[PDB]
Order: C-alpha cells, then structure tokens, then sequence
C-alpha cells in the first residue's frame, strides 16, 4: 500500500523477465508523486510492444475501422482484406445506433473483400472496383463507403486511393479510403490519427461553400463520444436541456450528414481527447471552432463539465445550466445515498484504453471507492499528464500492461474490483476477484450523465457485493 | 431520469418520451434520413427473389460470413496440448481478436500470445521479433511447448518460420530441445477449420517424423482420436465416456476440454490437461487413427497415412444415429472390444425419443449453416428425424463435399426439397429464408440478425433461430453441450422439438382467437 | 377447405375466413354470451388487488390445485423396486388416472393394476376382489411383489388391507412367501408425496420388523439413500454417480430410473431395474439412511430412528451449491470417505459459472410452486445467485416448512421482498403475479395458464413461464433433467439465465424501435 | 391370419390366467363371423373388470365430467371430493372451445372442494354451499354450476341434491347435481348414463313451455361430438354448407343456452351413440324429435351421412348437399391420391372407447388400410351389433381388453399400426410398431368432415412411414 512496497513489487515482478525487455518494462511502471507533474518526468508511453508477453493491444485496424469509421451509421464500411478482422470485430463494440439495419443503416453488419490469394497474387483493386458496383446494387440507400485496410493490402501495393476517386467520381459518392493496416504504428492509437485524417480529407470538407445551414449561437458537437450502450445519448439529452443544439455525434449513433455539418458549430465538446483531438486541433485551425475537453463521468465531473461547458454561452445557457443541475440533484443524491455505503472504502485497479483509466475515477470516488490503480493500452503521455492530477498519491500506475505483470500486481494489491476488459474478465472471477468490464459496461450501461451514473452505481454493487464471490473455496479444503 | 428503486437500462431507458423526442430531434435535425416511406420500400424489396437473383450474382462482395481466418484454428488446436502456449508470428491485433472471440463463446480465459511485428519487420523480416519473442515468452509463461502459427502479415512478406526458430536456438534465445512446432496459416487460403489441420500436422510432424524407424503400428494396443475444431465441451467428453465404456484404448490429440473449464475456486490456471508430448510422440504405436472431422483434416491424413502408415477409416463426423453406429462399429473392429451392453441401451433410448417426438418433427423445413462436417452431420440427422433441411449454407465448403451431402439427401425422401450452398454468406441465406421460408434457421449468434429482418417482414414471416454451432455469444453456457454420438442426438432432438413447441405455444396464446389450441398435454 | 400440398391442423384452420363466420354465428346465434366489453370489465377485475383480498378470503373452494392424491406416491415408489406391481386396491378408476398422469410426463408406458371394487363392495367390503386381484395379477404380469395401495372409496368404507392379504395367503391365492407390502394411502389426507412416505415406510416395515434380531447398524458399510417423490431421471442418476465417484458403498431404496427409460428395441419391458428385495432386507445394517426429501419422508424418518436405529442426518435437500456441499460433506464423515478432486472441481465449474452469469440473474423476480423439499431448494438456490423469489406457493406445505423457509429467507438480502404461501393453489397465484407481478413463474405445466391471462392484459405484462417440476405435459423429455447436486445447479442456472436472455432478446427484436439493444454479445 | 388361427390365439393367451378369470375372458373375446349379425350370440360386454388384470377403463366420474359435463364452456364444474380425481383430468381431454378462461368460460380450470378428513367425518354438504358462493363472487360470468360427485360423496351420505335445490333457489342459479361416483357402474359408460339423465332432470325441461326462440324447418342439434380437436366445428361448417342451422353441440363447444334450446329442433343428428342415445330416446319421447346416427369420419362415411340427413328434410336441402359434396370432392380426392399409394394393404389394430374402434374403419378403407382386429373398453352389445357390420370376416374382436392380451393379440398378428390410448401409445412404440392416439389425435386433428379427412391421413402416413420405425435394431444387435 506504501510508496516503497509497490516499487519494490515492481522490481520483483520484473525479475522473471529476460534483460531487454526487462528494462524496456521497467520504463512503462511507476508511482504517482504529487511532486512531479509532467509523465516527461516519470513514466514512457506509446512504444511498442514487447514479443511474447501478452500485451491486451489490438491494431491500427481496431482503432480506425472498429472505433472512429465504424459506428457511422448510414455509411457502409468494407473491411478490406482476408475474412478474420471483420468477423472479429462484427458487433463486438456497442456503438449504439438507430436505424433499419440493411436498409439505411449498417453498423452491425461485415461487408468484406474476403480475399484469397489470387488477390494476394494479382492485387485487389479490380476487386474493390467491382465490390463497390455490388454496394451499390444491393444496399442503394447507403450514403457513402470506407475501405478499411487490413494487413496485406500495403504489403502488396494495392492503390485504394486510387480506386476511391475513380469511383467516387463515377458514381457521384463519398468513397473514403483509410490505410489503416494492422501494422501500423504499435496499438489501436494510430488508426484513431489515420482515420481523422480520413475524415479530414475525404468527407469535412464536403460542405465547406454551403451556407445553407441555419446556425444558432448554441450550437455544439459531440466530439468523441461512441454511444456505448448509448451514453451519447445520455449526454446529448443534458446539453439540450442546458439550451444547446448538438448538431452532430462523433460518431456513436453517427451520420455522414453530421460529419459534414460539424465545420457550422459554435463549440467542440471532446470526450475522448485521446481519439479525436487530432481532428478537433483542425476544426480549430481551419474553422475557427474552439474545442473544450469535459467529463460526464459521475454527478461531480457531470456538474463541472455543464458548468464550465455553459460559461461559453451567455446567461440564458448558464441559467438553463443550474435548472439542470437542480433538476438532477434529488436523483443522483438517491443514487448515492442507496449505493455509497455498499461500496464506500472498497479499491479499485483499472486496466482500458486511452481515457477511461482517468475519466472514470471521478464517479468511483463519488461512490467512496478508491482507484488504487489504472493504466492504459495505448494512451500517450499526455493523457499520462492529466492521469497523474486524478490519481491519487503513491498509487501504481502502468502502461501496455502484460498478462503477468497485471496479474501479479494484482495477487499482491488486492483490490476489491477490478475494471477491464474481456480478455482479462475471466482470468480474475477464477482468482475469486469481483469484475466488471469497462469497455462493454458488461453488456449494461448508459454509464454517462445523470442516468447512466445510476446505472453504473447499480452495476459496481450487484458484482461487488454479491453472494457467488463468498462461495470460492470448497468448506472441506480449510 | 431514474427512479432508484427502479433502475433502468438502456432498453427501456431509451423509450421514455424525453429521449424519444430528443431522438427525433436529432434524425429531423440533422441526420437527413432517407423518409420511413424510402426504408420501408426498400426493406420490401429486399425480401423479394428480384433482390436475391442480384444477391446471388455478388462475385466480389461478401456480406456477413459465416467463417473465420486459419490463425483461429490454429490457436484452438495449440490449446488442446499440455502447457502449450499459441504463439501467432506476425501482428499483434489478430491475437487480440483471437483471444476475444473464444472468450467471448467459452466464457473463459484463453492465452495465446505475439510477437508484435510492425511496419520495420515488414521490410526486413521478423526474425527478430521471433528470437525475442520465444525467449519473452518461455521465461514469462513458462510453457512446455509453444506451438506457432502464422498472421497474413507474415504470410505476404515470406518469413519462414523453420529458419528464424532453428535460428532462435542457434543463437541461444531457447534451449535446443524446447519444442516449438510450427505451421503457416495463410488467412486468405481456407477457413478457421484449415488453420486446425495445418496445425496440428506441424505439430504431429514435429514429434514423429524423425523418429518413424522404431515404430510398429498397433503396438501400444490404442486408438488416436483427431477431433478437429471443436467448440462444445461435451463433444470432447463423450468421445472419451463411450471409448472408456467400450474398454478401448486410445489417445485423444489435441484436447482443450480442460483448459476451458477450469474451476473457480481462488486461482488462475494458465494451463491445464491436454494430450502430453508422449502421447504425441508415441501415437505412430497406436491401431489406427480416426478423423472424427475428415473434411477439415485432409493435411493431418495424408500426414498420418503416409508416414504413420495408419489406414484411416472412412467414417463420417459421429452425429445421429446411422453415424454414431458406424463409429462404433469400427471402433468395436479396430479394438477388438465388443460394443458394451449400456451404449446399446443409450442407444435404444434415443431411438425412444425419436419415436415419442416424431409427430412434431415431421416435415419441419429448416435452414442451417456451420463448419463442412458439423452441417452434414446435422443434415444427417434431421433426414433421420423425417425433417427438411431445405437451405443447406456452408461458407467454407467446396464442391468435393456438397457432392457427398447432396448424395446423403437423394438418399431420403426428406431431402427432396434441399438445397446446398458453397461460398455463400449470411445475406445470401438471408434472402432464401424470405423468398422459400423454412419454419427454423438453426446456426450461430450471427443468425439473430436474420431472426430480427424476417420478423420486421410481419410476425407469421419470422423465421426463429436454434442456436447450434460456433460462435455463440448471445446466450450462457452452451458451449458446454454435447452434438456428438447418441448423447448429442438427444440433445439436438429435445432443444428442435421443444423450439417447435415453444413456437406452437406462443402461437396460440392469444385469449379468445388462437388459444383454442393452447393444449396442456402435447 | 384444405390445400393438400400444405394441410392445416386446428390452428390454423379454423382462422379461415369460413370458419370465423361459422363461429360468430354460432355465438350470437344460440350461445347467449355476454357483450365482450363486460368480458373485458370482468377480466381487468380479476387481475385487481380488490379480486386479490376476495380470492385470498376462500375456504371452502379450490381452484386450480398444484398437488395430487396419495396413491400416486404410492404408485411412484412401488415402481422403484424390481419388478414389482403397484396395485390400488380399490376403484379402476384412479389407476386410469395414476397411469395416464405418468405416461404423459415420462413418455413411457407405465404399470398399475387395480382390483375394480364397485358399488356391492361398499356393502360387504373388498376382500374378494384382493383375493381374486393377487392371484390374477401374479400369474398374468408375473411380478415378483406387488405392494398395495388404497383409493379412496377403499379407505372411506374401512377395508382391513394386513387381514385380506392375510386371508389371501391363507386361502392359497398366493403363495405364502410372495412378498405384498401394503399401505393405507387415503386421498383426503395429504397429498401425493404422502402417498410416497407411507408407501415406503409400509415395503421397509414388511421387509425388516421382524427380522431385527440379528441387524447389526453399519455391518454392511452402505449408506441407504431414500430419494422420496422424485419425476426427473437425472435426480436418480446424479445421485448414484456422485457417491459411486466418492467410492461409497450405497443403496438406493425405490429406484424407478431403469423401468422408466427403456430403451425402444422392439421389444416392451414391464419392469427393469429397481432396488431389490435384499437390498430392503439388508438395510438395517446400513451406517445409516439419507433422506433426500425429509419435509415429506417424516413417517419414513420415524420408522428408520425407530426400528432400524439409524440416526438420520439433518440434512436439506442437495440442491445448490451450499445444501450440495452439506450433502457431501456429511455423506465423506458418515462413510469416511474423502470428497474427490473430480466433484471439488465440479463444484469449482458450477461456482465459475455463477460468476459468469450474475450480472444478468441479479435481483431477477420469480414466482415459483411445487412440492416442499423441491420448492425450498429452489428458494435456496435462487438467493445464491442473487435473485428475489418474491411468490413462494407450496399447496401441499405447512406450518413448520413455511418457517423453515422464512428462515432461509431472513438470513439474506435476497429474501426480503418474499412471501410464502401454504395452502394456496394457482389461482391464488394468478392474483399475486397481477398485483406484484414478478419477472418470470418457475412451475410445472399448469402455469402456462397464467402466463396466458398476464399476456391477456397486456404484452408488457406477461410472465414467462420457466417449466421446472412436476408434471410438464407441453415439453418433450425434460424429465430427464436433473435438478440435484452441482449437476443440477449447473442446468437450473443455465435454463434460468438462458430465459433471461431470450425474453431480452424478443423485447428488442423491433427493428428501429428497440433493436439498438438486440445485442451480438450478452 | 385365417380364423381358425385366430382361434387358437384366443385360447393360447387365455392359458395364463386363473380358472375363473379365463373362463370370463374367454366371453369377452370373439371372431367375426358374417353369418353371425346378433353380438348377444357371441361377444359378452358391458360386464365387471377383473380384477388384477390392468383393464383401460375408466370411472363414472371420467364418463360424467371429463366426458359428458366438462366440456359445457360456460358452466363451472366442481369435482367435489379429494383433490385428484379433478387434477388428473384437468386439460387432458381436447374437447375444444371458443371463450374467455377463467373469465366466461372455464373449461380447462380445474374447480374441486378438495376434501379433507374433516369432511369424510363431518360430511361435506356445508363445505360444498359455502364453496357455491364462493364460485359466484369470484366467477360472476358462469352461467350455472354441476356437481360431480367423486367416490366418497355416496359413500358418506352427503346429499349434494338438497344443497344444489336450496342454494340454487336462493341463488336463482341452475346447480346441477350429479351422481357418478366412479364405484357405480363398470366404466366410464355408466357415467354417460348418469350424466344424460341429470341433463334431462336438471337443464332440458327449464324451456320447455318457453316459445321465444324462432325455429325453422331447418333446425338440427349435433348430439355427442365432443370437438376434440375441434372436430365438431369440421362437422357444424358442412352441416350449415348444405342449408341447415346447427343450433346445439352436445358438448363440445357447447353453452348451456344451446342444449336449453335443443328440444326446439327438428332433428337431433347423433355422432357417438354410447354416450347420448339416452339423452336422445328422451328428447324424441318427450318431444317427438327424431334422431338419426352418421358417421363424419373419411369422405365415404360423410358423404352417405350428408345424404342421410338431407332425405329428412325437403328438395332444397338436398340440392345443396350435392353442392358440398361437388366443392369438397377434388380436396379428398387430392388426398387420397397422395396417402393412399403410401397407406394400402396396411393393416391396423384399434381399442378405443364406445364409439370410434367401429366408426373410423371406414376413413381407413377409404385410404386402402384393413382393420384386422378391433375392440372397445366399454360398449354394450348394441355397439357390438353394428361393429360386426363395418368389420370384416375372420378379424379379432376384444370387448374391455386387458394390458396382457392386447400386447400378446400384437405380437402373433403383427399389425403395420396400431390405434389406441395413452395408456398403450409407449408400450408398443417399445415394439417398433406405429402407433396413433385415437382419442387425442396426438395433439393434431380435427378428423372429422372432408377438413379432418386430410389431417387424418397427413398423420396415418407421417407416423406408419416414419424413418425411426427402420432404426430399432443395432446393427450389431
Ligand atoms: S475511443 Fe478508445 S479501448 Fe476513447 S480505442 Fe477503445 S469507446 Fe476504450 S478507454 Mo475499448 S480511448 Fe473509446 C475506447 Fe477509450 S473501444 Fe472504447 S472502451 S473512450
Ligand atoms: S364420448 Fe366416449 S374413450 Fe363417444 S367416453 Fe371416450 S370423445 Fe373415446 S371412443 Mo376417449 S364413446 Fe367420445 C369417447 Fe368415444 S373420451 Fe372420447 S376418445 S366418441
Ligand atoms: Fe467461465
Ligand atoms: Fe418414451
């Protein structure tokens, strides 16, 4: 629990390890100080990963095609190459959506190349010309078309830029092309940066000399927020009620139309700054559009976000803001008065991405839990920098974490709940270690906003508290 | 809002007016949505056989397949060995992927690890990342063996694994006498059912080739088992129950039914059971070896006849009854042991069911899809129970084996009205379950999309999906279920007879117009 | 009218448009039936919390029952035992029924003799009819014991079961040493399970009161397992393998798993299996006797304390995982035996799966009804995996038994939105499930009326029905379930969280409405 | 198998029982002989059980309330004594209906006064008045009650009559007591009796002088069609095809309104003769109402019934029966095209009840299928009289078979199907022979009528030729 035990069960942890990847690791493990401020100072981040040490990152192709492009709901996206990653990566993220799937939405299907080695041999993009005729057959109420690049197709030379503006011509359509391969870059964070370069490219600019859009001094976009489980919805509901217009959803619950719309926004409100500031930084430059990250994570974070969101506007907005705020309080005041004795004092280590491992302390210390650690897959050092301001002091911090290390830190720390995803759920229910998963919500969730908070303090109590984690060892072993 | 004693999820959260009208709010606002008069023109059209004559003239674009990449198989087939690591060559991300698909199935962990080659390897090679990764990998997860196969990264760019593992022991990265077989795994050449085959002939390779000139076939008296990719469970362990009952010998290789069930009960086990290295090495000694999945092992046969000099039987996949009987009784020849007295009795009692359940199975029409053997067994089966397996889909099926199942339905009268499909997706049996509508699809999770369009088309066009096959990954536990020999053919038949039933009852459940036929006794 | 290329059953049939006019003509025609609005009032009427207090104010009328009479115990146990007849002494009638009954839960053929007493018995009583029925009964179906049980004509009018046996053996109808264990089984009292208690208390007093002499408690180093009414094969058969896997010498006393699951061969087998005559004889020298059910095995309890001296463990039912844990546990001291690796890591299978499914059974509602042991263990499972049985109906319970489930209810959070009922049956039910509607019934088949009548008042009212216990008419082979042990456990879990997601998945089904919830992964 | 074999079978079985058991069954056995028309000079019936023997039959009660009172949809029926006899017969009888339950129908509800020991020793008339008002605060819509007596009732000395004539006066409600406790009779076929004559005593006569309802010369009443399976509403749309108004079912379907008005008809059309010939003596006695017996089972039989019944009436009538019988004839004529070839030289084994072992013999030579043996669990011998008329020479009659004899007639003659009751359906599926319930249908018809003739025929091919029959023996063995 102190400062010198964990560090030295770092240096115990890293024993098993052979001498390279050994210092390699040692760089990506450290413990806050509230002395040093800049992560430049304390820990390294988006390197790649070791060989053979079970890293729980995905790829580029996860990070553009399972992530940004994906749930844009009235465009088809083609997983470009051999059958696999599409299959994978069909459904697998709830990017929430309304729509007629296979008539004017698309998000839960694979629509694939399939290659074979012919492909592999003579290259695909007559194949991809001839694919794009039979989209356009069979599905005529889509609005535009990604090519999402999976491995082979930079390895063998294919030009599917090429093939994008032929078509995209000849069939007046958005056809986007996104070389986002798998081994590119070292995680799912690069496919994030190429895929808003896509965006940037291909589709932001479509509406650049329109001027028929009826503007409002209220109007705002969503900016990386991917609706799992619907929380841009839950988000989305708080703003309009606090008197702004959401234009558009980046992109949960996404329309190619809203894209195009963004460029007309007074504000860009960011959620995920790890995958969608590179597109926000152009809105900025381009289009004068200022952006603001915010946090609708627990009634805490939620109020200082509508707040600091509403001092942007003028009174009417910060008026709305405090009916808002006042309207809520009874509800999330039940919440917490139900669930904070069920769960006050337990510890939390946390293992995702790029911003949850930060943004979701907030609501477990409105809940009187402690997060005595998190890290993350792919985040960079910034997202480190405004990790170590949430993080309590001498608490344990580590990134790319491997199947070992996360395990053994946590037979050592032993937390009460453990928050990540699917491939480590498992291993710790059997270590007799309540779960839950902080990608998926566990099939559950909003978790964002005033709704999703209760739901997310229902969720943390029925798996801490419940009778099947008492019942591990047999009464006759002892 | 939320009342706290009644929390709600987003289904029915969503619902509440609020939400709905901001949800319209944001469609008429923005969205520019194509008018609900447009969608449902179109929604019509799709289910018309004008649409499924465009469908079926798809060459190059696939819609929701109903197969996977070999690197799956692969994987599958490593985790069947005793303190096997899977070790992919090539990116990480498919690794990631590979493990979230089976855990998602099995509810379980599910190991496997990468040696995380990128952008540079791909112009130099990864050599490196192998040296590396194998030494990474030994010290960290301490395996006995780690079984490596391939991502089409490493396929296109032609690393060969031979070279960079005997390199890796040359240079001292692992002990010379660690195993590490190997097999190339092209994604774009096969299915997740050839990754199985090529792995476990790297691995069957590995521990026999060299060493054939003190092996006498039949001299430890036992019989190898080959199960192919398998994702129940059960099938695994009823192989084993009706070997054990018959008193025969046998060697099970590639057995993963333990390293996906472990116990709950306060630790992580990365490994356990699987076929030991031994039995490996000592399998050229058994009888005979059998296939219990033939059109996904032809490498493993050739292997296995043409070096163990092992005569393999022509056995079908051992599901029904006809088929399950013929296992047996080869078995019983190859053994020498007689079929014991209580799986005759097994089944006789299957036969029972049969008979008690035969009047609302009679010409039920279904649609199904899955792997080349699983769908002919199950094609089998239903002829045997008087059905109609009148959309036959196999995505990863060729032409040698449509021939054989379109003998299996001339055979029948129930298999008059059956057709079979090669290399067709989910949206081409989309568009067959709306144009010449079965009364059941049976297949995986994929299948509920279907469920949900057919019933969009109107209630008395819904067309109900029995789960049965890999993935599952919308319902709990079932990947513990049995499909294999008589104790899988009493499941099946119990799970389609009581869906019709189910069905029936929800069908007459209206008070006053359908329920005159809401019979307590049926 | 038919089509032949596609006949029509009653459903669909009569919705023809021809039949649907006959039908209203017939109604307004001849059938004086009252305006459908007023249906309508009187339907929403009774689904009221005022309909609730006037149903719950009946004394003297029943309505619905969810129990039966004695002799079907009796009948049920005497089936347990190798080759014997059950035989009702009294009118033909209820044996018609008793059979009946069986064969349509089992599917099996099911064998019951009556000696058809009539009207003049009433006057001069039956004892001719035993006479004539022993012997007829012995040379025609050939048992080797026939164990009597009463109806209840035979039991108002008083008949002497021990002195007409008697007299039959006297006057050379059967042989002297043909063994005819009786008991009195009268229908008003109790209920079926009662019928099960006395039945066997009467074969274990013929067969060892008065040969206690040279008995000797633990001589035999058996544990006697007493399983009481019990309808799913796999109870029997779990039991048996658990403490066959333990290596502890036991004897199953009323074993009907064999001659209720015979195999279809060509040939019919009357009788099969069942516990022998030496195995009743032997029992005393048992270290002692594990009652599976005590809350309807007290006679039982009485005569083995009494007589044979056991000291009757105190133990539940082994249903779930602590009342499993118990049951092994005390089974290991009693036979000092140690529990093995393959149930510890059965149990640890059970446990994970749990684990894996509480995020969609937590604070799940269920109104549920059987017998009492049955009822309780489902209580006690149900709050082990973090769900609410809010309506708990026993008709056949008592005082004693509802406390000792308040109890189990008291001493978890889970309980505390529940209420048990003894002495109420399914139309006390009905009401309970309008006006505390809970999510989904646990039952035998007579609840798919009520979830008919919730469907009625509206679709967002419906309760499903789960169909666990006794009888389940409207499925197909579900008696060969299992219930007990972690077996039992495991498949309760598995239909329950199943139910859940089915229900789950047909509520988001709606394309465009509530499909943004139909989710690939649950 | 020629008669003189048939013979010897008949004493080869009887060897196993005890002298005077074999001397009764031995009367109870016989071979058709077409010199031979009077049952009562070959076949004995409508005697006692033996004892022991594991008879089919049912009870009084069964033949009352599971069969003639039960399916009366808009009364409620009480099963007044122990809790089983109510409980085993809930629902299991497909005596179809068109209501709301437990709201203005009640059918499948399953009513008792669950007697306890207190009532055997106190007796349960005050329990069964408290239980009547009970039904009618809690089931306002029922349109009258019954009482079916269960065994104790008689035996105790309860007088159910004085309590349903008192609460029924106070109640102004019709109460209908019913003695058939199942020790009286022999069978189920007492109670057909029984419950006949309290329809007479307690419900026939309440519109006797009542004249409001509006006849025409066209007015028919089916008479003992249950609708199983909805086989009366197959039966009622070609009656009301070929012009006549059918204003009564007895009982399938049937309210009490319409068997109130049955003594208004010009006809009584009788489809099961053993369970309402006496209700229909009476009605013809009483109020000069002719009846006249048909037989909807198989075109041939429905088509020479629909004749029949025209010739009792007037040109039109029969000018419309030509109609039905043209519309319907390339529907069966379908059917027989398909089944036949499938179902001919096929030789089937029945033993049913009172009616059908005789009455569906002509829908199976409709499809070119032979009755080699049939039998009944309760018929007199004036069904016996007209079952040696539909059978053929030489074939095996059983009145009230027994579990032994039944298995053993099975094993020498080897019928390709078999066509009985629940009771049999599993033990001869355990024999590898095709078997089909011919009281429940097997959860499927209607059989009767041109509709049910299609289903009927649907169902004899899918079960004689289904695969699982190939499949009973291991090739191993
Ligand atoms: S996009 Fe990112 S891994 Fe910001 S790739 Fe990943 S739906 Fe995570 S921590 Mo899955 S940077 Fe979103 C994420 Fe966070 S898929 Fe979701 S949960 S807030
Ligand atoms: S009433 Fe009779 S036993 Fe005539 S008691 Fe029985 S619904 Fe049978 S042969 Mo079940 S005299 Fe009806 C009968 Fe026939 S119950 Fe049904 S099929 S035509
Ligand atoms: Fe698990
Ligand atoms: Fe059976």
């Amino acid at each position: 629990m102190s400062r010198e035990e964990v560090e030295s069960l770092i240096q115990e942890v890293l024993e098993v390890y052979p001498e390279k990847a050994r210092k390699d690791r040692n760089k990506h493990l450290a413990v806050n100080d509230p002395a040093v401020t800049q992560s430049k100072k304390c820990i390294i981040s988006n390197k790649k990963s070791q060989p053979g040490l079970m890293t729980i990152r995905g790829c580029a192709y996860a990070g553009s095609k399972g992530v940004v492009w994906g749930p844009i709901k009235d465009m088809i996206h083609i997983s470009h190459g051999p059958v696999g990653c599409g299959q994978y990566s069909r459904a697998g993220r709830r990017n929430y959506y309304i729509g007629t799937t296979g008539v004017n939405a698309f998000v839960t299907m694979n629509f694939t190349s399939d290659f074979q080695e012919k492909d592999i041999v003579f290259g695909g993009d007559k194949k991809l010309a001839k694919l794009i005729d039979e989209v356009e057959t069979l599905f005529p109420l889509n609005k535009g078309i990604s090519v999402q690049s999976e491995c082979p197709i930079g390895l063998i030379g294919d030009d599917i830029e090429s093939v994008s503006k032929v078509k995209g011509a000849e069939l007046s359509k958005t056809i986007v092309p996104v070389r986002c391969e798998g081994f590119r870059g070292v995680s799912q964070s690069l496919g994030h940066h190429i895929a808003n370069d896509a965006v940037r490219d291909w589709v932001l600019g479509k509406r650049d000399e329109d001027t028929t859009f009826a503007s409002t001094p209220y109007d705002v976009a969503i900016i990386g927020d991917y609706n799992i489980g619907g929380d841009a919805w839950s988000s989305r509901i708080l703003l309009e009620e606090m008197g702004l217009r959401c234009v558009a959803q980046w992109s949960g619950d996404g329309s190619i139309s809203e894209i195009e719309l963004t460029p007309k926004v007074k504000l860009n409100l960011v959620h995920c700054y790890r995958s969608m500031n590179y597109i926000s930084r152009h809105m900025e430059e381009k289009y004068g559009i200022p952006w603001m990250e915010y946090n609708f994570f627990g009634p805490t974070k939620t109020i200082e976000s509508l707040r600091a969101i509403a001092a942007k506007f003028d009174e009417s907005i910060q008026k709305k803001c405090e009916e808002v705020i006042a309207k809520y309080k009874p509800e999330w005041e039940a919440v917490v008065a139900k669930y904070r004795p069920r769960l006050e004092g337990k510890r939390v280590m946390l293992y995702i991405g790029g911003l949850r491992p930060r943004h979701v302390i907030g609501a477990y210390e409105d809940l009187g839990m402690e997060v005595v650690g998190t890290g993350y897959e792919f985040a960079h050092n910034d997202d480190y920098d405004r990790t170590m301001k949430e993080m309590g002091d001498s608490t344990l911090l580590y990134d790319d974490v491997t199947g070992y290390e996360f395990e053994e830190f946590v037979k050592r720390i032993k937390p009460d709940l453990i928050g990540s995803g699917i491939k480590e759920k498992f291993i710790f229910q059997k270590m007799g270690i309540p779960f839950r998963e902080m990608h998926s919500w566990d099939y559950s969730g909003p978790y964002h906003g005033f709704d999703g908070f209760a739901i997310f303090a229902r969720d943390m109590d029925m798996t801490l508290n419940n009778p099947c984690w008492k019942k591990l060892q047999a009464p006759w072993e002892a | 809002s939320q009342q706290v004693d009644k929390i709600k999820a987003s289904y029915p959260l969503f619902l509440d007016q609020d939400y709905k009208d901001m949800l319209a709010k944001k469609r008429d606002g923005f969205e520019e949505k194509y008018p609900q008069d447009k969608i449902d023109e179109v929604f019509q059209w799709t289910t018309t056989k004008e649409y499924q004559e465009l469908n079926f003239q798809r060459e190059a674009l696939t819609v929701n397949p109903a197969k996977a990449c070999q690197p799956l198989g692969a994987v599958l087939c490593a985790l069947g060995f005793e303190k096997t690591m899977p070790y992919v060559h090539g990116s990480q991300g498919c690794v990631a992927y590979y493990r979230s698909y089976f855990n998602r199935h099995f509810r379980e962990p599910v190991s496997c690890v990468s040696d995380s080659m990128t952008e540079d390897a791909a112009v130099f090679g990864g050599q490196q990342n192998m040296k590396d990764g194998l030494q990474n990998c030994k010290a960290t997860y301490k395996p006995d063996m780690i079984a490596v196969s391939t991502t089409c990264m490493a396929e296109v760019i032609g690393d060969d694994l031979n070279a960079f593992i005997n390199n890796s022991k040359k240079e001292g990265f692992i002990p010379d006498e660690f195993p590490v077989p190997f097999a190339h795994t092209p994604a774009f050449v096969g299915s997740h059912v050839t990754g199985w085959d090529n792995m476990f002939e790297g691995i069957a390779r590995y521990f026999t080739l060299k060493s054939m000139d003190d092996k006498v076939v039949g001299s430890n008296k036992k019989i190898n088992i080959v199960p192919g990719f398998e994702t129940y469970l059960g099938n695994f362990r009823v192989i084993k129950r009706m070997l054990s009952e018959m008193g025969v010998g046998y060697s099970l290789l590639s057995d993963p039914e333990e390293v996906l069930d472990t116990p709950a009960d306060g630790q992580f086990r990365m490994y356990a059971g699987g076929t030991t290295q031994e039995e490996m090495k000592d399998a050229p000694n058994a009888l005979n070896t059998v296939l219990l999945q033939p059109w996904h092992l032809e490498k493993t046969k050739k292997f296995v006849e043409g070096t163990w000099k092992h005569e393999v039987p022509k056995l079908n996949i051992p599901m029904g009854l006809d088929w399950t009987d013929e296992f047996l009784m080869k078995v019983s020849e190859i053994s020498g042991q007689p079929i014991p007295a209580s799986l005759t009795k097994e089944r006789g009692r299957l036969v029972d069911m049969m008979t008690d359940s035969h009047t609302w199975l009679h010409g039920k029409r279904f649609a199904l899809w899955g792997d080349p053997d699983f769908v002919m067994g199950l094609v089998k089966f239903l002829l045997e129970l008087g059905c109609e397996p009148v959309h036959i889909l196999c995505h990863n099926g060729n032409k040698r084996w449509k021939k054989a199942v379109d003998a299996i339905l001339a055979a029948s009268p129930y298999g008059k009205n059956a057709t079979v499909y090669i290399g067709k997706d989910l949206w081409h049996l989309r568009s067959l379950v709306f144009t010449d509508k079965p009364d059941f699809m049976i297949g995986n999770s994929y299948g509920k999309f279907i469920q949900r369009d057919t019933l969009h088309k109107g209630k008395e066009f819904e067309v109900p999906l029995i789960r049965i096959g890999f993935p599952i990954f919308d319902r709990h536990h079932l990947h513990r279920s049995t499909t294999l020999g008589y104790e899988g053919a009493m499941q099946i038949l119990t799970t389609l007879v009581n869906s019709i039933l189910e069905r029936l009852d929800e069908e007459t459940r209206g008070m006053q117009a359908t329920d005159y036929n809401h019979d307590l006794v049926r």
